[PDB]
This record gives C-alpha cells, structure tokens and sequence, in this order.
RNA sequence: ACCGCUGAAAGCAUCUAAGCGGGAAGCCAGCCCCAAGAUGAGUUCUCCCACUGUUUAUCAGGUAAGACUCCCGGAAGACC
RNA sequence: GAUGUCGGCUCGUCGCAUCCUGGGGCUGAAGAAGGUCCCAAGGGUUGGGCUGUUCGCCCAUUAAAGCGGCACGCGAGCUGGGUUCAGAACGUCGUGAGACAGUUCGGUCUCUAUCCGCUACGGGCGCAGGAGAAUUGAGGGGAGUUGCUCCUAGUACGAG
RNA sequence: GCGAGAGCUAACUUCCGUAGCCGAGAGGGAAACAACCCAGACCAUCAGCUAAGGUCCCUAAAUGAUCGCUCAGUGGUUAA
C-alpha cells in the first residue's frame, strides 16, 4: 500500500544511542496526485503520482493536457502504486513513521557486459598450471550428443547491471519532514541522484 | 438389510424430490438421499425400499435408511457425546463458546464450535459435545479427541467416558 | 466428392452410407462426382434423390 | 469441372456446453468449424462457421475425470514440465479446456491455426457477440 | 504416506462403496524479476484534426500534434 | 576417406533405489537417543594427508558429508599426471634382431564459428489514424538449505 | 514362421533344414517402419467394385443395431 518517490542523495555515518548506523539519505520530495485509477475507470485499484519538477518549455502538448486535467503542474516522472489513496498529495510525513520497515526499489548501477566470474560467480581457471588461454572462461556449456544442445537460461557473459532491484525490510532510522528526507538504514540500489521508490513492507516479519 | 422407521409425532419428513428433508422440535434439518431409491411414509411410520436387488442398490439402501434414522433421532432426542480428560493435571474450560484445552502443550489449544453444536464442561476434566446433527458432532468431537490421542503407555489424553484404552507398559 | 455427398445427405437427416445403399436399392446409378455436383449445385433435386433413397430403404 | 464456390457467408452460431461431455461437444464444434456439414465443402479454403461457446464452466466430464485428467505444458527450461488437473484448469481458466480440446481436433498447419480464430469461448451464461446474431445449435447425435 | 467422522453392502464391525474432515521442506497461490510479437498484439489518461492534388497524375505532397538528424555530456554503454 | 581414449579442472542438469533436512505406520517405542518401513527429489551434501587416480584408508569437522544417468556428461573448454610413437635403463624372455598392457626417466595437445543451440543488444514490420506518457498480467524465470542457544522446563517421563 | 543344434528354451545372436518376403518390389495397411498383413504397378481418365485394415474430430467411411462385460483410463506393454 504505502509508497512514495524520491532521489538517492548518498550514504553516511550516524549514531543512534551508541551504535554507528550506516544510513542512506533519501529525499522523498512531495508528490502530487495527478491520476486516480479505480475499478470502473481502469479495471484495477491504483494511484499515479509524480516526482521531479519540469518547466513548461519542455512539456508535450499531450503531457500538459494530462497534468492540467488534475491541475497539478508538471513533473519529469510519473509512477503508479497499487492500492493507495489519502487526499490532496503525498509527502513522506505520516506516510512513514520512524522505526517502520520499508521496501526500497531502484535501478542498480549498470556494469555493461561482464564475464561469468563478475556476473554469475564462476570459478574461473588455473592461473598457472599450463592453462592455455583458459584463465577466465566459463569451461563447458553442455553435455555431449545427448542432448546436443545448450540449456535455455544457461548463465554466461552478458549485460550485468542497470536492473530493477528491491531490497526488503530496511528500517526507517530518521525522518526530517519539511526537508522531505528519510534516513534509512543499510543500502539502496542504484547510484546517487538516482530514482527510488519507497514502500511499506511486502512482508509481515 | 433394514426397514422399520419409528418416526415420533414431532417430525415432518417432507420427502419431496431427492431432498427428503425433516423439520423438528430441536431445529430443522436437511439431508440428501439418492433419488433413484425412493423413500416415503406409508402410515404412522416411514419406509425406504429400492429398485434392483443387485449389490450397489443394497449398498445405498442401508446407507440411506440409517441416515434418515439419524436425522429422526436427531430432531428428536437430540445428540450428545461424552469425553474424559485424563493425565497429570490436564483441564478445560469455556470462553463464551470456545473450549479451553490445557493438555500439557507449552501453549494451550482453544477450539471454536461450528454452528449447531455446543460445548459443555461439568467438572473441569470432562467435556460434552452436543447438538442437532449426529454426523457433525461426530466430525468435531473427533477433533477434540485428536488434540491428544491417549498414548500407549499411560492412557493420558482425551477418551470416551468408558473407553478401555489398552496400556502397553514400558520398561 | 464423398465429403460433399455426406454433407448433403446429412442436411436432410440421412447418413451418407445409408443414402448410398438407398440409391443402389432404387437402382439409381449415379457417379459420386455427379452426386456431389447435384448435392452442391441443385438443392431440391438432391432432396428428391434423398426421398427416393429413404423410400428404397423402407 | 467440379464445383469451387466463394466464401460469402460468415455464418455464426451459439453452442451451450452446459452439461455436455467435453469430447463430444468438442466434436460438434470442431466439425462445424472445419466445414464438413456443408454440401459444397472445399478443403483448401476455410468455410467453417463461427462458433460461440457459452457456459464452458459447467461442461460435463465423465468421472473421475476431474481429479485424474492432466494437462501438460513445457517451457524450454529444465524442469519445465508444468501440469494441472481438469478441476484446476476449469476453475482458473475454463475457456482453455474447451479451446484445448477443439484445437486438438483441428488440423495443425497454417490453415488450422488460422481456424482457431473462429472459436470464441466464454464461460457462464452470456457473451459479447449479439451483434453477429448467432443462431443457436443444439447438442445432438442427429 | 498416514490419521480419522458418518456408514451400508455383510442386523456386528469397517475412514468408502455415495459423501465429509485433518494431513509434508513437496503441488498451486502468496515473495522478487521479465512479460501484450499474449499476431488472442489488451486497458487508461492526454494531444493533433477532418488539408492539398484538370481519375491525360486513385495514390502521393505540404503539414499539425510529435519525433528524428546534428552538437555538448552522462552515475547508460562494444556498436546500437 | 578418424565417432580423441583414464583422471583432474570448469560448467551444469536429470533419475530416486533418500546421506541431511520435512511428514508418517510399526517397534524387542518409558524419556532422551535409535531400528526399520511408507510418503517425499524443495534446497543442501566441508576442508585436508597419501596416490595420476576413479575408488579406498587416514586427519579434522558436519544436519549430512547420498547412489547413479547425461558418448563410464563436458580436450573446436583447459590440463596432460595414467595409457599406447620414436630415446634410454632395470628385471625377465629370446642364440639373435627384438619382446612384456612389468617397472623406470624423457617426450609438439591445431590464433578466425558458417547453421542449429545459448547469453546479451539493436534494426524492420506488425498490432485499422498520427503521436506522448501511465499500465492489467496471459504466461515465464529466480528463489526454496541448516546448525547452535534460550524460554517453555529441570516440567511430561523416569526408581534413578 | 515352423524344425533342430550351439547359446542362458539370452540377443536386431550363431549354424543347418523348410515356406514366404526383401534382396531386385513400387501400390494400400501396421503413426513413423527392407522383412509383417493385403497385394505384383504397359500408358491415359475429375469413373465403378473390393482386399488387408478401417468408419467420434485431426482423417475416407455406421456417434450402427441387439444381448451382455469392465469403472480400473483397465483399455494403452511382465511375473511368482
Ligand atoms: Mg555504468
Ligand atoms: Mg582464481
Ligand atoms: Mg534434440
Ligand atoms: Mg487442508
Ligand atoms: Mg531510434
Ligand atoms: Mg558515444
Ligand atoms: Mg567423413
Ligand atoms: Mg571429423
Ligand atoms: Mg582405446
Ligand atoms: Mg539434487
Ligand atoms: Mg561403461
Ligand atoms: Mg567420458
Ligand atoms: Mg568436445
Ligand atoms: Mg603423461
Ligand atoms: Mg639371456
Ligand atoms: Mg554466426
Ligand atoms: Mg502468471
Ligand atoms: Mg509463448
Ligand atoms: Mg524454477
Ligand atoms: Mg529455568
Ligand atoms: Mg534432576
Ligand atoms: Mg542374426
Ligand atoms: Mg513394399
Ligand atoms: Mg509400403
Ligand atoms: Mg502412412
Ligand atoms: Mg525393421
Ligand atoms: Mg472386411
Ligand atoms: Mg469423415
């Protein structure tokens, strides 16, 4: 249910009581409501809010129409959340309480194309026992004539990164509302200045 | 094989369709019988004959009859089962309707009664499961018992008031 | 040809095989090429052959 | 010299599967679709009738056929064999039971796949096709 | 697997022959990721609108909304 | 007119005749620890010493250190220790040249993937107008391991 | 296939006797299939009958008839 948008600002050291907590600083700036999707409107229950501000001079006629219909003023980013309401618009105030466990989604830093070691954790090869250009390669890719083919899904070199990743049960250390900042324990995927969606827990714990 | 059906005056077995219902002085009851078996009242009493005299017909026969019979004693005298708790300080009580089993499991077992059924606890070590239908009371007191089957070494558990649990004797 | 014939046969409530013994019985001696073309092209006529054949069957 | 016609018609008809044994209904439907029952019948063209199915969810199945009849899909990856029982298929997505049988009973080349189209299953009592005013066809041996 | 409820054939009994309940790290769902080329191609919000061309020139041109090309970069990336 | 052959390495995935872990009947099952049998293939199944080892014995652990299939899986993926080319030696056989599935030291393992298959990433067209965005999830993939301690409770059980 | 030896009354085994087929045999059947079952193709035909084998849909042809059997998907592969 609960959810909001913001940007990953960075990681830092703070102390609650006497242990050094590592904290990721998130800015969940205010989100306007824009679209409210219901059953008889769209089939399914959801709300579409928006995050980063955007000047008119950069906004499509159709997009302007969109935003204008709910009179909101325009945003570089829209996203949906299944099963959500209140009224007005949405700041991380109230929406999160300190101590509450949340789920943080982002887009992992992308690594480009990566061999089987870096990508999958292959074992590599003998750096020295006569190994002949087989230091980093993935060994064998199959059996023999049964089944004369290569398994579908077989892990091998490829585009590692730039993927959507959700970390579960991160703990809301601090909330400075009206700076729209959530101090969150641990680590969120994706680089500084990246987009993150924060959510209630998926799990009860 | 079996036939006679002593149906006292407080009954009303509207044998209409295959839905040979009965309504009674403890509460109305409904019961499905085979259509192709044919059952009705032909006097003071009631009766369930049958078409073919093969095997299968002789099977849904006695079944069907004993079932109407159960429905009969059901809305009539009403049904009731008796249970004994036994073993080093076991005990039960009542939560509105819920049964409060304290059978030596670190954390106790409450039991909610399905509708038509009522729990009873006289002395705290004896339980009564009573009500309209016989099948269900069977099907529930079943649960109450299985909460702890009488073990084979010391008869500890839930049993039927006069059950002769055999004791195996250990060492 | 056979396919089409069976079809027409069954439009008027007759199986093909029974339709063809029907025809042989009444000693109508038609090609099934021709029987097909009757069946497909000329409704009433095929109908008539049907009635003749179920008569031959009676 | 033998007659080749012209696909003029687009003939639409509604079948109610309520209480009908699956295979048999599958035969009536499959056949109406393939074209046979049509005196002109021409194989290399598709001349079949459009078939709406209703009340798929109430299709009959000769016991103990639910709990025992198994459908099998395969995904390409190892351990891909996914199976589901008639009862399961029938609760999750009944239309796919009917589709699956009928599709078994059509040919399997270009033309047949093309024939799948002219099937339109719906579970329960209604359909959205009243604009094609389809004509009703009774389940019968005939 | 196994445990039972009611219960005939077989007056007894029986978990079953009609029926009913309890039951695993397994099954289906729930978790996270992809996903309408799901050619069966789905839904919603929005923007542009009803142009020009002697059919010797029955399909194109100039366009709108909107993009692309090109430049400078990037926590994106072999190229794209 | 060549289907490279032991073992290791690397990479997996399957069967179940189940090593662990979960459920259950029986017990010559008091409890605890077991034995055996039935259901169960989700996941898991350690590091070393000796030998070319497969295996097997040993050290030290473990919930467990499962058995097999996949050309005794996998050399256009690596090794090249074993074996089976030419050298040399021992023992043995042979008058000899030579020999042995005896031992011993030595001894070249072929830069370019065309198609299927596989991982990634684009271009085309399609989805009955041309566009910008937001999406339902048919269907598919990943994931699925376990110890120890504590409370319950020094309670049920037990003469202890 | 039948008759024997050898073989483990094993082998898509080996060696003889005997019939047929393949070899050197197309055509229908047995899903596919030298050999099995039907059957020996001079050529043309948008003609009729049959063989083995078949007549729910893919697939030509009775969702045939009547008296039964099995309820186990036995059917759709083994034994004490
Ligand atoms: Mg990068
Ligand atoms: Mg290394
Ligand atoms: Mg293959
Ligand atoms: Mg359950
Ligand atoms: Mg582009
Ligand atoms: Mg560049
Ligand atoms: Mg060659
Ligand atoms: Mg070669
Ligand atoms: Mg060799
Ligand atoms: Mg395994
Ligand atoms: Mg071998
Ligand atoms: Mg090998
Ligand atoms: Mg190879
Ligand atoms: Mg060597
Ligand atoms: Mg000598
Ligand atoms: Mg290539
Ligand atoms: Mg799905
Ligand atoms: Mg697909
Ligand atoms: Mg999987
Ligand atoms: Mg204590
Ligand atoms: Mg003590
Ligand atoms: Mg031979
Ligand atoms: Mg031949
Ligand atoms: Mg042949
Ligand atoms: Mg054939
Ligand atoms: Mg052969
Ligand atoms: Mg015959
Ligand atoms: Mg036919």
């Amino acid at each position: 249910m609960k959810g909001i948008l913001g940007t990953k600002i960075g990681m830092t050291q703070i102390w609650k009581n006497d242990r050094a907590i590592p904290v990721t600083v998130v800015l969940a700036g205010p989100c306007p409501i824009v679209q409210r999707k219901t059953a008889q409107t769209d089939g399914y229950e959801a709300v579409q809010i928006g995050y980063a501000p955007k000047a008119e001079r950069k906004v499509n006629k159709p997009m302007q129409g969109h935003f204008a219909k709910a009179g909101v003023a325009p945003t570089r980013i829209l996203r949906e959340f299944r099963g959500f309401a209140p009224d007005g618009d949405s700041v991380n105030v109230d929406i999160f309480a300190e101590g509450e466990k949340i789920d943080a989604t982002g887009t992992s830093k992308g690594k480009g194309t990566q061999g089987v070691m870096k990508r999958w954790n292959f074992a590599g090869g003998p750096a020295s026992h006569g190994s002949k250009k087989w230091h980093r390669r993935p060994g064998s890719i199959g059996q023999r004539k049964t089944p004369g083919r290569v398994y579908k899904g077989k892990r091998m070199a490829g585009h590692m990164g730039m993927e959507r990743v959700t970390v579960q049960n991160l703990e809301v250390v601090e909330i400075r509302a009206g700076e729209n900042l959530i101090l969150v324990k641990g680590a969120i995927p994706g680089a500084n200045g990246g987009l993150v969606v924060l959510r209630s827990a998926a799990k009860a714990s | 094989g079996k036939q006679p059906i002593a149906v006292p005056s407080g009954v009303t077995v509207n044998a209409q369709d295959g839905v040979f219902k009965v309504k009674g002085p403890k509460g109305e009851l409904t019961v499905p019988y085979n259509t192709e078996l044919t059952v009705r009242q032909d006097g003071d009493q009631l009766l369930v004959e049958r078409p073919s005299d093969a095997q299968k017909h002789r099977a849904l026969h006695g079944l069907t009859r004993t079932l109407v019979a159960n429905a009969v004693k059901g809305v009539s005298d009403g049904y009731t089962i008796n249970l004994e708790l036994r073993g080093v300080g076991f005990r039960a009580k009542l939560t509105g309707k819920a049964l409060e089993m304290n059978i030596g499991y670190s954390h106790p077992v409450i039991i909610e009664p399905p509708a038509g059924v009522t729990f009873a606890v006289p002395e705290p070590t004896r339980i009564d499961v009573s009500g309209i239908d016989k099948q269900l009371v069977g099907q529930v007191a079943a649960n109450v018992r299985k909460v702890r089957k009488p073990d084979a070494y010391h008869g500890k558990g839930v049993r039927f008031v006069g059950e002769q649990i055999a004791l195996k004797a250990g060492k | 040809w056979i396919q089409r014939i069976n079809a027409g046969a069954r439009l008027h409530g007759m199986n093909y095989s029974t339709f063809i013994n029907g025809l042989k019985r009444a000693n109508i001696d038609l090609n099934r090429k021709v029987l097909a073309d009757i069946a497909a092209r000329e409704p009433e006529a095929f109908k008539a052959l049907v009635d003749a054949s179920r008569n031959a069957r009676q | 010299k033998t007659y080749i016609p012209k696909n003029d018609e687009q003939n639409w008809v509604v079948v109610d599967a309520s209480g009908v044994p699956l295979g048999r209904l599958a035969t009536l439907i499959a056949s109406r679709i393939r074209g046979k029952h049509r005196p002109d019948f021409t194989p290399n063209m598709i001349q079949g009738d459009f078939v709406v199915v209703i009340n798929a969810a109430q299709v009959a199945l000769t016991g103990k056929k639910l709990d025992d009849k198994v459908y099998t899909r395969y995904t390409g990856y190892q351990g891909g064999l996914k199976t589901e029982t008639a009862r399961e298929a029938l609760s999750k997505h009944p239309e796919r039971v009917i589709e699956h049988a009928v599709f078994g009973m059509l040919p399997k080349g270009r033309q047949g796949r093309a024939m799948h189209t002219r099937l339109k299953v719906y579970a329960g009592e209604t359909h959205p096709h009243s604009a094609q005013k389809p004509q009703v066809l009774k389940t019968q041996p005939l």
